[PDB]
């Protein structure tokens, strides 16, 4: 008769493997705060640390 | 440790009618000790960042 796929074995199939992108949106930018500026690189980079200067 | 303590005694008075006796030795014994210490010390992290040397 047939070959009849009602016989033969029929594998599966898993295709590693992807990350799900993450809600919700987080933007928010640009805005205060943006706009790194040079006083803030004299407070945070080590040495003669902190905290916060005048 | 061990030792052999040297010998001592009279001499004495040679004569007859009578013999002499033979003599001995002794031996002693030494100790010491074994002894050991030691210690340890430490330091946070944030502090040696913020406060300018290691």
């Amino acid at each position: 008769a047939y070959t009849k796929i009602s016989d033969v074995i029929v594998p599966e199939l898993f295709n590693p493997y992807v990350i799900n992108t993450t809600t919700q949106l987080s933007a928010f930018f640009q805005s205060g705060i943006a706009a790194t500026d040079d006083e803030l690189n004299a407070l945070a980079k080590k040495a003669g640390g902190g905290s916060t200067l005048n | 440790m061990p030792y052999w303590n040297d010998l001592d005694g009279d001499s004495q008075v040679l004569n007859d009618t009578d013999d002499l006796v033979p003599q001995k030795i002794n031996a002693g014994q030494d100790k010491a000790v074994l002894i050991l210490r030691g210690n340890a010390w430490s330091s946070h992290d944030l502090a040696a960042t913020l406060s300018g040397s290691d």
